[PDB]
């Protein structure tokens, strides 16, 4: 619908809080988290990501489950079957209801819904791939038991499905529909279950922080651990010979308990976000002393125990939180550096490996609120600054060992840091402050070099031309500096009739670009020192711009929930999109390839493809309402 | 560090103080005067940029005087612009430098030329004797 953009994938997604399956993978296993409509593929042993799945669904996933090489997927009253993140058969229930829970085993699929009611299919023949006729229909009746918790096959439990509510437990043969057994009451609620590696024996987790290991032959308590003031979220037993037991719980904390010694071993603390669901799922390899971690804070996590408190192995994540700020990080198309208000600095591979990386800030900094980078001294020295909420210096780090840097850059005139920049050589860095000054310091020693104070209110915006010669910045005062960088004199001023935001400096055409609160976007020849086009069109508060990498257009994203290209020459907009979900970046590739946003909604960044690598005719409300790019994608 | 037709002055950098002592001396003195600036107008000469700064000061020596006191001249500013970053401009020494020789000759580093060569001849060089065979 747009002339110019076609939504291409996103990235930096890895899991969403839904409980991650496993599943085996020649010798190895496969670990499966959701994504939101999608579902992704990770080895167990290296977490390269092997799959995502071809085809979103309508809805959001609501469970996941393995069983060898396939993947069942619940959404609706619908469960999808997978092979390769390729649906191989469709289940739909014969209900209005949602599908909560999954078990597969034996001949039997069986899916619970949310009107306590279990659907069980069959395989007509045991050789079959999947199950996929309809068998029968079970319900757990409120005098049978409570709200459905969990669906769990014991290991020796032939055509016998166990049914953990939150106040008992029962017992099913799905083969005749018999309820063969029915534990006495729980008197607190049930959250978690989990089979133990011994005959008759599943653990429970309870609202309160007990552990309860259950026999469900002789139906009787064989032991209970209590796990002082924690809910507990997840359960998993140890397979490697050591009689160990996991307990994740909703706070984020992991703890390691030995069966054999009646002792608590360790706890991992707040390895994932308690506001986020804390641990929402927590696995022990077969066979491996390795556990896998998960929780609605976009990341997944393994820990080892070697031949002793558990060592980080390994992890894939990205933001917890919407990027906030991003920039591609070099001319080849393969990192970008993206920051967020939860406080991390990353870098995303754009390649199909979807490889990511935590800046080290070896409790974390203040949300980042300016950015900038450049490739030019990329192992040398420190190639990346950034400005930090209410602090009165700027940070530096390395790209090269993707770590903090060695200096920071004061303000000196007590004012907190509002813009950054760099040239384009990599030597000078470009502070400015809320105070009005303007600081450059070196890159390579992180000494103060020169100090211009012309602005009276924050500066907004400062750049330097790919010469270094003429130095431009912008303020909340409305004024437009120019500046001779190799000496210090004042070349010129604007004074425009609105505070000026955001500034972006086109290196190769030596025009920029100004956001100001009038609702314009005021694009000024360097050289000149000239403003040469003002843009009118949106109707609310700009959040960002960019221009094409030859200089012809410049694309704008604003509140009104726009993603606006202007021509240049006759700065009239001659493409415009809405979307559901507004646009807070935007930025171009390097080479006019590709088109980065960000949102105010979801962790990742949207890619779209600029398909017009275009007339010249205006639009109003002929605006396309383009949906964001599917998570199925690559 | 800067040596001027069969001199040669070495440079001491290291910031400090005030006086600049040349030899052991003062740039106030110089005494093979008349054009005893030339040396204070490097220093002078830092009229460009800076005012004076705040450093150190060596000692030169070799062939005779004037040679001596062209020497001394780049020995300086020849050692402002020193590296830096202790010694120049902890960055874009160019601040000096390309100011500091946009009008120099002695700091604008040295001239090619130096004393030999003669002549089986009179004098030697290129004056060959007078004679007049009859």
């Amino acid at each position: 619908n747009s002339k110019i953009f076609s939504p291409f994938r996103i990235i930096g997604n890895v899991s969403n809080g839904v409980p991650f399956a496993t599943g085996t993978l020649g010798s190895t296993f496969y670990i499966v988290t959701c994504v939101g409509k999608t579902f992704q593929i990770y080895d167990a042993n290296t977490l390269h990501l092997l799959f995502v799945s071809e085809k979103e669904t309508p809805s959001s996933i609501v469970a996941l489950s393995a069983h060898f090489h396939y993947v069942y997927a619940a959404y609706e009253n619908k469960v999808g079957i997978y092979k390769r993140g390729i649906e191989e058969h469709l289940l739909e229930l014969e209900t209005d209801a949602n599908v909560e829970h999954l078990c597969i085993f034996g001949d039997y699929l069986c899916a619970s819904t949310d009107d306590n009611s279990i659907f069980i299919y069959k395989k007509s023949d045991p050789q079959d791939k999947y199950p996929s006729e309809f068998y029968t229909k079970l319900t757990v009746t409120e005098i049978q038991g409570g709200e459905i918790v969990s669906l769990q096959h014991l290991a020796t439990y032939l055509n016998k499905l166990t049914v953990v509510t939150k106040s008992n437990v029962l017992l099913f043969n799905v083969r005749t529909g018999k309820l063969v057994f029915t534990s006495n009451e729980f008197p607190d609620q049930i959250t978690t279950a989990e089979p133990a590696p011994v005959l008759d024996i599943i653990a429970l987790g309870t609202v309160t922080g007990e552990v309860i290991m259950f026999n469900m032959r002789k139906g009787k308590r064989i032991r209970t651990i209590k796990i002082p003031q924690s809910r507990i979220s997840s359960l998993s037993f140890r397979t490697d010979g050591s009689s160990h037991l996991s307990v994740g719980t909703s706070s984020g904390d992991l703890i390691f308990y030995d069966l054999d010694r009646r002792s608590r071993i360790h706890v991992l603390k707040n390895i994932h976000r308690e506001s986020y669901g804390g641990v929402t799922q927590a696995t022990f390899l077969n066979g491996q002393p390795i556990i896998v971690t998960s929780g609605g804070d976009n990341s997944l996590k393994e820990y080892v125990f070697d031949p002793q408190p558990p060592r980080y192995l390994r992890s894939r994540g990205g933001h917890s939180q919407p990027p906030s700020y991003i920039a591609f990080a070099d001319s080849q198309s393969h990192f970008m550096l993206s920051a967020s208000k939860d406080r991390s600095l990353w870098s995303f591979s754009l390649r199909k490996d979807a490889q990511s990386q935590e800046m080290s800030q070896r409790s974390k900094f203040p949300e980042i609120v300016a950015l900038a980078i450049e490739n030019a001294r990329i192992g040398e020295w420190e190639n990346i600054i950034t400005a930090h909420k209410d602090e009165k210096f700027a940070r530096t780090w390395d790209m090269r060992n993707k770590r903090v840097g060695r200096w920071t850059f004061d303000t000196t005139d007590d004012g907190f840091v509002k813009s950054v920049a760099m040239s384009q050589c990599g030597n000078f860095g470009f502070i400015g402050s809320s105070n009005g000054s303007i600081t450059i310091y070196n890159m390579q020693s992180g000494i103060l070099r020169k100090k211009y104070k012309l602005h009276k209110r924050a500066v907004t915006g400062i750049s330097l031309d790919g010469m270094n010669r003429k130095m431009v910045s912008c303020g909340l005062d409305g004024i437009v500096g120019f500046y001779d960088f190799n000496k210090s004199t004042l070349l010129g001023k604007l004074k425009l009739d609105a505070p000026i935001t955001a500034m972006v400096y086109h290196r190769s055409s030596d025009l920029f670009a100004l956001a100001l609160d009038d609702l314009s976007i005021v694009v000024i020849d360097a050289v000149t020192q000239r403003v040469v086009r003002q843009l009118w069109g949106h109707s609310n508060r700009i959040t960002a711009f960019d221009f094409s990498p030859e200089g012809r257009w410049i694309v704008s994203a604003s509140l009104d929930s726009t993603i606006r290209t202007w021509d240049l020459p006759t700065g009239g907009c001659i493409d415009g999109i809405i979307v559901d979900n507004v646009a807070t970046n935007v930025k171009f590739s390097p080479n006019g390839d590709l088109l980065a946003t960000t949102h105010v909604t979801g962790n990742g960044i949207c890619i779209w493809t600029n398909r017009a690598q275009s007339t010249r005719t205006i639009d109003e409300s002929e605006f396309a309402r383009m949906a964001l790019p599917s998570t199925s994608v690559r | 560090f800067g040596k001027k037709k069969s001199a040669t002055a070495v440079a001491h950098v290291k910031a400090g103080k005030g006086l600049i002592k040349v030899n052991g001396s003062p740039i106030t003195l110089v005494e093979p005067e008349i054009l005893r600036f030339k040396v204070y107008e490097p220093l002078l000469l830092v009229g460009l940029d800076k005012f004076s700064n705040i450093d150190i000061r060596v000692r030169v020596t070799g062939g005779g005087h004037v040679s001596q006191v062209y020497a001394i001249r780049q020995a300086i500013a020849k050692g402002l612009v020193a590296y830096h970053q202790k010694y120049v401009d902890e960055q874009s020494k160019n601040e000096l430098k390309k100011a500091f020789t946009s009008y120099d000759r002695t700091l604008l580093i040295a001239d090619s030329r130096r004393p030999e060569p003669k002549k089986f001849g009179g004098k030697g060089a290129r004056s060959r004797f007078q004679k007049s065979y009859r």
